């Protein structure tokens, strides 16, 4: 409980904009969401 | 997501107090939400601090509610459509 | 086992419903339940819990100086104690704890001005 | 003074799906039914001309109500009432020893405190129809309010004036400027000439600062009134032609300007000097020729309004005759 | 020197913006709503029948839910997606309008 | 009636600072804390009740942006003598400048440029000055000549973001 | 009248006296309390500053208890007081300004380099004791706090010691031009003449309803007590009983405002305070919570709901032409049989009536909200704590059951592992959606599948 | 449950049974405290059996 109230009040502030990119009210943190822009819940394990 | 706001700066900020302060130092409403709010509250006061409401605990320690999801988008009426298809 | 109303028992200070089964008042939808509700993107089921449900009331704000103001559509008020010639008063959705907890932190000598939104005009 | 304003609001839209059908008439109607007759913003709306640019309807996102609300820059006709201005028939609503209350009859709804220590007051009776003057000061516009809240009394012409001196030339951009306020003199003429002379006459010898001697009327084929008294051998100038000429930059504009008791106050006659031949009891003016040109048409369109809309109210020698008290007061404040 | 504060400064109204649409033809963002946008539009929808109850809609359903959920369907919803891509400090607010009867619909029925 | 009465209504504002200089001339307490100069050129502020005495008065002539005066229109609701008190600041217009320059001479000079009057009769000139020049903003003129102006600018602005434009 | 607005950013300041004699309603001048039944005008609960008891509505906005929020008042203090948060900030000005001519002593261009926020706190770290004016010629002291109480202020000058009197800062205070707070920092609305207070603001009623009036009033009885024409110079010698009387004074507005951090401070900072319990939680009416069972007949997007608690949270139905025929019988049946209704709100009289005092409508008008009950079919969430995950809310179909014997919330076994849940004793929260907006929320976003 | 009256007419500072369950009252009394003022003492009963959820 100590850290994940510590984890989402760091956390919580980065939301996905409408270009995939996740930011803090205007400052990037990632370029692209988990650098591929998917959600978790679509993603299948797949062998190349 | 961890390793991408630790770093954002530069420099490997925490999950903690000090790391808020580096990232968002503006944000007094999440910074208060956080830990302390009277040592908070006192430095923003006499920096002047402006708070812009984003996120999630500015909009709430406010009384409103996040532009996330549902709210982030925002709908306007179709003035057009309601005309030539709608009466009074 | 416990189901209450959409009524009931209310705090003095915050407007909020009591705690738990003893008081008749309400259950918690606390810190934790507000961080999945965000998660899932579900906003209007917390406008629904957290201010229909709980406080939510309107607070109504100066936009020439960010201070609270003085609206009553019956028996028509509309004045600002700040200005009071040049008043524009817009009506924010807001929920009491909020409006309490602000009136605290301009008791402690620390003023709070809410720039409100600006407003935004087609070109045409 | 009737004028045009540009306002900035937020409407709120209970129906948004009926409101979209015809934007532009529902906007209007709610405008009408929200500002139209109220104090907002330091004035006082009178109309709603129209609406310059809106925004969309935008659906309320804080609540669960599902309505609207649109911002609106819209267009209005208002009125300002300023210092010591005339207002020629406002009705006594309550006399007692603490104030006196009257209400404007006039096309600027405007409330009236009075103060009972001035010997001018404590005479109108209540029931009875004065012309008040405004103080030098500001009068309140309470948002919401269907009327201005101002402070006065009952008009006693006064025996002092003030004199401009003028060490800057009148630009072409000013003059383009000022020939606004010529057109509104031109108007308040022409509409003058419409009404009753002998009732022109009478208000203006009842109101002149001296007494006039005898029956004698000057006519500048623009404006019609009796002749007061002269200033030793100093002759007057239209105010109207001068500014008609120095459009064409024809004329100097510097010098000691004043209009003295002698003329008539409605009158566009002023009296322009190499000299300060003028005797003042105050130390001259240092401005423009921007200023006094803005000052002395100011003060004609007031008197101009002042005396139409005194012969306005005033039809009948009936509310002559009731009125016959304040026009003693009138006419016994005078200088020999 | 520096010297006592102005008018010029200590505003708190913050100035009006214009709101700038850009054009169909440069538009970035995607062509499908989102499951959020869908959502609200449904919601709003929704809200706005239990106000006026007038729609378009051919079949009859008993619940407003089950009318703006055939109205986003059907592509006859008569709301608009704006989505707000910037506000410029020199005033403007760039957003871009998306016509949700002619978007890709996520939801299912 | 005393210059007394009159140099103290002066010093309300936070233009006009003034200069001191140690001497049994013009003594006056403001009603408020005042930064006042002194001779030589050092700034210091005094209480709100301090004997000062008054070499000279050295209004400061304000200059602002055209912006400030569009956002004032903006907001709709200010005075006329407030709007007019910007516009002479932002140079649309120059009723503060044409009312004043009295200036005696370069007497005292610094940053801040200004109106400078270091004696007795030009004293009273530059207060019967001031009084005139307020009486202007707040009088009868300069009130539809501002509103006439604030409107026509806003409106000429929306005109040309509007129907110059697209 | 009123349009509709929201917050785009907030502003924090330090409030001086002339912040609290603008928004003040009122001036507090007597410790009287109420005069009869209502609040005595002039006194700390006057209802200018707002109502809390339904026998009066408030003066200033003329609502009701539940619509006013408050209004402060204005205390005019006899002798001014030092604004208790801000009390290190005082000391960081006394040690940086001369005392006699309001002048900076340390070099203001030495620290222009420093970030802003930092300026004034780098510049008074500087021992500045024995350090001589440029203009006015005194040798600068030094200020030692008082190790006896938070606020009390010494100037120490080679062993000459004086008290530094609130009214005796305010006036060095008040010396210090703009440029100085400027070139240290310090933005123009954080001059240190707002650290000093004569005039307190009294708090509206809306957040001291009824322990803190308590301090209020005492500090009022005692704020009379100092003579209204009190003067303080510096090294003058005070009567020891006006000395105690300011000291008394003093700590009674510290004890107001940082007692122990009843004080305003203390309902903020854990977890039982204002910001994590009122603010980031919430207490919430149409909700539900019993021990969870086993239910292998139940899909696992259903959950078993007790008919008791079924007939206690309602969903609001808007009449219109549409569901006019399909929500009649449930206001027919009202509270006598199931599935029923519990109240009706009307537009026409805009009122809300029990189901039980109105019979004699054959039929429901459009416009009006019918609060009925809760039957299979409704979507509800479900939740149980710790939500430690995004499944720990799930919306789910609700099945009614029956039997009047069952006070359990029943599922199915696989849908546990959403939220971690089992039947040894575990509890689970309920609230089905009543509002339009919500309920379509909970189908297509918050679903279990 | 138990009327309780205070006089000003009168205000009613009664006790309402504020449980689910229906209670049987199973004792009734009124003793001393130990200020010799009388205080309401009420015992209810709830015939519990072995139910879902226990
Ligand atoms: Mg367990
Ligand atoms: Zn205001
Ligand atoms: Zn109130
Ligand atoms: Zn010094």
């Amino acid at each position: 409980g100590y850290a994940n109230r510590k984890a989402i009040f760091g956390l919580q502030s980065c939301i996905v904009d409408y270009y995939r990119r996740v930011s803090i009210d205007t400052r990037l943190v990632q370029q692209l969401y988990g650098e591929d822009g998917l959600d978790a819940r679509q993603l299948e394990t797949v062998r190349f | 997501m961890y390793a991408d706001l630790m770093t954002r700066t530069g420099q490997v900020t925490s999950l903690e107090k000090a790391g808020l302060n580096a990232r968002e130092p503006s944000n007094v409403l999440l910074r208060m939400a956080l830990s302390s709010p009277v040592q908070v509250l006192t430095d923003a006061a006499v920096d002047s601090a402006v708070n812009p409401i984003y996120g999630i605990a500015a909009p709430t320690l406010m009384g409103s509610v996040p532009r996330i999801g549902t709210m982030y988008s925002d709908i306007i009426m179709d003035e057009k459509y309601i005309t030539e298809n709608y009466k009074s | 086992r416990y189901a209450v109303a959409s009524y009931g028992p209310t705090d003095a200070l915050t407007g909020q419903p009591l705690d738990g089964k003893r008081s008749h008042g309400g259950l918690r939808l606390g810190e934790m339940e507000h961080w999945v509700l965000t998660a899932q993107g579900a906003m209007q089921t917390i406008i629904e819990k957290s201010h229909d449900d709980s406080d939510g009331c309107i607070s109504y704000i100066c936009r020439n100086c960010g201070e609270p103001a003085i609206y009553n559509a019956s028996h028509p008020i509309y004045k600002c104690m700040n200005c009071d010639v040049q008043a524009d008063i817009g009506m924010v959705d807001s929920r009491r704890s909020s409006i309490v907890f602000q009136h605290e932190m301009r008791a402690a000598n620390v003023n709070i001005t809410s720039v409100l939104s600006p407003r935004v005009f087609q070109p045409a | 003074m009737i004028d045009q304003k540009i306002f900035e609001t937020t409407l709120n839209i209970d129906d948004p799906t009926n409101f979209c059908t015809n934007v532009e008439a529902h906007l209007l109607k709610e405008l009408e039914n929200i500002y139209v007759g109220k104090c907002f913003k330091n004035s006082f709306i009178l109309n709603i001309t129209g609406v310059i640019q809106r925004s969309p309807c935008f659906i309320m996102r804080t609540n669960n109500s599902g309505r609207g609300y649109m911002h609106v820059r819209f267009s209005a006709v208002v009125s300002y009432l300023n210092a010591f201005d005339l207002i020629a028939a406002v009705k006594i609503i309550k006399n007692d020893s603490n104030i006196i209350l009257g209400e404007s009859l006039l096309t600027e709804p405007v409330t009236i405190v009075i103060p009972s220590s001035e010997s001018q007051n404590n005479v109108a009776e209540v029931g009875q129809i004065v012309p008040v003057q405004l103080a030098n000061s500001s009068v309140y516009y309470i948002p919401g309010r269907q009327q201005a809240s101002a402070t006065g009394s009952i008009f006693i012409p006064k025996h002092t004036f003030s004199v401009y001196h003028v060490q800057e030339e009148l630009t072409q951009e000013q003059a383009l400027n000022l020939t606004k306020l010529v057109n509104i003199i031109e108007m308040l003429l022409e509409s003058r000439s419409k009404k009753d002379f002998k009732q022109i006459c009478f208000f203006e010898k009842l109101y002149y600062t001296y007494s006039i001697s005898s029956d004698e009327i000057l006519d500048l084929k623009i404006w019609k009134g009796p002749k007061g008294k002269e200033m030793s051998r100093l002759k007057p100038c239209n105010v109207l032609s001068f500014l008609y000429d120095a459009l064409k930059n024809k004329n100097s504009s510097l010098g000691f300007w004043a209009r003295p008791p002698n003329l008539l106050k409605s009158s566009p006659l002023a009296y322009q000097q190499d000299q300060n031949s003028f005797n003042a009891t105050e130390l001259p003016i240092i401005c423009s020729a921007e200023v006094m040109f803005v000052t002395l048409l100011k003060e004609i369109i007031n008197y101009l309004q002042f005396i139409n809309d005194l012969c306005d109210t005033f039809n009948n020698e009936q509310l002559i005759k009731r009125h016959e008290n304040i026009w003693m007061l009138i006419e016994q404040r005078k200088i020999g | 020197i520096v010297e006592s504060p102005s008018i010029c400064e200590g505003f708190v109204q913050a100035s009006s913006q214009t709101l700038v649409i850009i054009p169909d033809n440069e538009r970035i963002t995607s062509n499908v709503l989102t499951t959020f946008e869908a959502t609200r539009l449904v919601a709003v929808r929704a809200q706005q029948l239990a106000i006026n109850g007038s729609t378009m809609l051919k079949k009859k359903y008993s619940s407003p839910i089950d009318i703006a959920k055939q109205e986003l369907f059907n592509r006859k919803i008569p709301l608009l997606v704006m989505r707000c891509i910037k506000v410029t400090p020199e005033g403007q607010k760039i957003v871009e309008i998306w016509n949700p009867r002619e978007m890709g619909i996520p939801l299912l029925d | 009636p005393i210059e007394a009465y009159i140099r103290q209504l002066l010093v309300d504002p936070d233009v006009v600072p003034i200069v001191s200089e140690k001497k049994k001339e013009l003594r006056v307490r403001p009603s408020t804390r005042k930064e006042i100069f002194l001779i030589n050129g050092t700034h210091l502020a005094v209480p709100a009740e301090a004997p000062i005495e008054i070499y000279g008065l050295k209004l400061r002539l304000k200059t602002f942006s055209p912006q400030c005066f569009m956002r004032m229109a903006e907001i709709g609701s200010f005075s006329p003598e407030t709007l007019g008190y910007v516009a002479s600041g932002a140079n649309l217009t120059n009723f503060i400048r044409v009312f004043m320059k009295c200036v005696d001479q370069e007497t005292w000079k610094k940053n801040g440029e200004g109106v400078v009057v270091t004696t007795k009769e030009n004293i009273i000139q530059f207060t019967h000055q001031y009084i005139e020049l307020y009486k202007f903003l707040r009088s009868g003129g300069h009130s539809w000549l501002i509103n006439r102006l604030a409107e026509e600018m806003v409106h000429r602005k929306l005109d040309r973001e509007d129907q110059g434009s697209h | 009248e009123a349009g509709y607005a929201e917050i785009a950013a907030v502003q924090f300041n330090i409030a001086g006296d002339n912040d609290h004699k603008r928004q003040g309603v009122m001036e507090v001048t007597i410790s009287n309390l109420f005069e009869g039944t209502l609040p005595a005008e002039g006194g700390i609960y006057d209802a200018r500053m707002g109502t809390t008891d339904h026998h009066y509505k408030c003066i200033t906005c003329s609502h009701q208890r539940k619509q006013c929020m408050g209004h402060p008042g204005i205390l005019q203090m006899h002798a001014p007081v030092l604004q208790p948060l801000f009390i290190a900030e005082i000391r960081r000005w006394l040690r940086v300004i001369c005392l006699n001519c309001g002048a900076p002593i340390v070099d203001l261009k030495r620290y222009e380099h420093l970030i802003r926020p930092k300026r004034l706190i780098e510049a008074a770290s500087s021992q500045t004791e024995g350090k001589q004016c440029y203009v006015c010629k005194a040798v600068h002291p030094k200020i030692v706090k008082d190790s006896e109480d938070y606020f009390t202020f010494w100037a120490d000058q080679q062993g000459k010691i004086d008290k530094l009197y609130p009214q005796i800062i305010r006036e060095i205070f008040s010396r210090v031009t703009y440029d100085t707070v400027v070139k240290l920092g310090r933005s123009k609305n954080s001059h240190p003449e707002k650290l000093v207070l004569k005039a307190i603001q009294i708090p509206p009623i809306s957040i001291r309803p009824g322990d803190i009036n308590n301090v209020i009033q005492y500090l009022v009885r005692k704020n009379l007590l100092i003579p209204k024409d009190l003067q303080i110079v510096r090294g003058q010698k005070i009567p020891l009983n006006i000395d105690r009387n300011l000291q008394t004074i003093q700590q009674l507005y510290y004890n107001f405002l940082l007692d122990s951090v009843p004080s305003i401070m203390r309902r903020l900072p854990r977890k039982e305070g204002r910001i994590r319990k009122s603010l980031l939680g919430s207490q919430v009416w149409s909700i539900s919570r019993s021990t969870i069972c086993g239910n292998s007949d139940l899909h696992l997007d259903e959950v078993g709901y007790p008919i008791s608690f079924a007939r206690t949270l309602q969903v609001a139905e808007t009449v219109q032409h549409y569901n006019i025929n399909r929500l009649m019988p449930y206001f027919l049946n009202g509270k006598r049989q199931y599935p029923g209704c519990s109240r009706v709100y009307k537009q026409i009289t805009q009122s809300v009536h029990d189901i039980e005092g109105l019979k004699q409508d054959f039929r429901l008008e459009v416009g009006d909200i019918l609060y009925r009950d809760v039957v299979t079919g409704d979507v509800a969430f479900f939740n149980r704590q710790p939500s430690l995950e995004r499944s720990s809310i799930g919306v789910h179909r609700i099945v009614v059951l029956e039997n009047p014997k069952i006070s359990t919330f029943q599922m199915n076994v696989s849908a546990c592992a959403w939220y971690n849940a089992d039947f040894d004793g575990d509890q689970m929260n309920l609230w089905v959606p009543w509002s339009v907006m919500s309920r379509v929320e909970a189908e297509l976003l918050c679903s279990v599948r | 449950i138990i009327g309780k009256v205070a006089k000003i007419k009168y205000i009613d500072r009664s006790v309402m049974y504020g449980f689910d369950e229906p209670a049987v009252v199973d004792a009734v009394m009124r003793p001393h405290g130990p200020n010799d003022e009388i205080f309401g003492l009420m015992r209810l009963r709830y015939e519990r059996n072995l139910n879902i959820g226990d």
